[PDB]
């Protein structure tokens, strides 16, 4: 039962960004990244099949 | 009003002075370690930090020990070899207590041992605490 | 290199016999 | 990202195995306990609960043991000599910890040691949490 | 009489910046500064007192 066995959190999407540290006269380099994560809940509410 | 503190933050030996415990941080999601003297110290004491990878035959007991690496923080020093350490100075009074933590989880499990085993690394205490549980 | 944060266990801070001037001596 | 916890709330040793520390708990207004097993335990394991206060040569060092009275809660039995006592039980596994603490405070410094030193005693481990430092 | 027996000298005052070579996309950097001074004028106009 999925809708109470994992959840999954999402707090801010994906951004870009220009580094002016790196950013030259002669070359460019760009910055991007988010932030999201998950965690288990009931671990009663599900069940895996293995080849024994 | 007293409290069963133990309950939401409990503690765990590290270092006794004669041997080193490996520590269980995988249940808990923060952490941090707590230093304390019991005699007066003679020179400085040094102490490594380790974790450890859970062992390919048994999850539920450690493998060999690997040094914790070094990061740099927002801005300035680094280590000369890039492995974490930390060092009790001997101005440390014997009524009092330190406390520090890595920035960085890495393995499973973690562990503290001195550098080099002595008369003054025995007069040391080290114990573990945990702040929050997730399981 | 670990930063670490220290503070003590007590708080008794010794007491300082206090100096008045002595009494007036010819020169 | 961690933090410092033992910054906020730091751990003593309490009993090593072979030594029982006396722990003082006067500027800190809660704290409790937490027991930790190493092996296979081959009988049940009690433990005594004491209190100090502060000597007659120095105000900072602990006087002789003093044994804690026992405090009946709301409803319930209570100790058939009036004092508190804390049993490890056979069963416990050696992949747990337990919590619990006085409802009382007494004296200043806390101590604790089992009732009888043997092969068996040495298999646990004892450390003490606090809580909300009060300077 | 200190109006004459010592002076002080300022220049510029205390002022703030964000260094743009060190600000990445997830840190930030501050740097102030100041400049001042000082000098003795004329000398025989004090006296001090000690114990012998």
């Amino acid at each position: 039962a999925w809708k109470t066995a994992y959840y999954a959190v999402e707090k801010r999407p994906m951004f870009f960004e220009q580094y002016e540290g790196g950013s030259s006269a002669w070359c460019v380099k760009y910055q991007f990244g988010a932030e999201d994560g998950g965690f288990v809940g009931c671990c009663e509410h599900g069940r895996v099949l293995r080849i024994g | 009003m007293n409290f069963n503190v133990g309950v939401d933050f409990p503690s765990f030996i590290a270092w006794d002075g004669t041997t080193s415990f490996p520590v269980k941080i995988d249940g808990f999601n923060q952490f941090g370690f707590t230093f304390k003297v019991i005699e007066e110290l003679t020179a400085d004491v040094p102490f490594n930090i380790f974790y450890h990878e859970a062992s390919e035959a048994d999850p539920c007991v450690p493998g060999p020990a690997i040094r914790v690496p070094d990061v740099p923080f927002c801005d300035g020093v680094a280590t000369a070899d890039g492995l974490a350490t930390v060092v009790i100075p001997e101005a440390v009074a014997v009524d009092s207590f330190c406390a520090g933590s890595v920035p960085c989880f890495n393995g499973p499990w973690i562990s503290i041992a001195p550098v080099t085993v002595n008369a003054d690394s025995a007069k040391v205490q080290v114990t573990v605490t945990m702040k929050g549980a997730t399981r | 290199m670990i930063k670490l944060n220290c503070r003590p266990l007590c708080q008794t801070p010794t007491a300082s016999r206090l100096v008045s001037p002595p009494c007036f001596i010819c020169r």
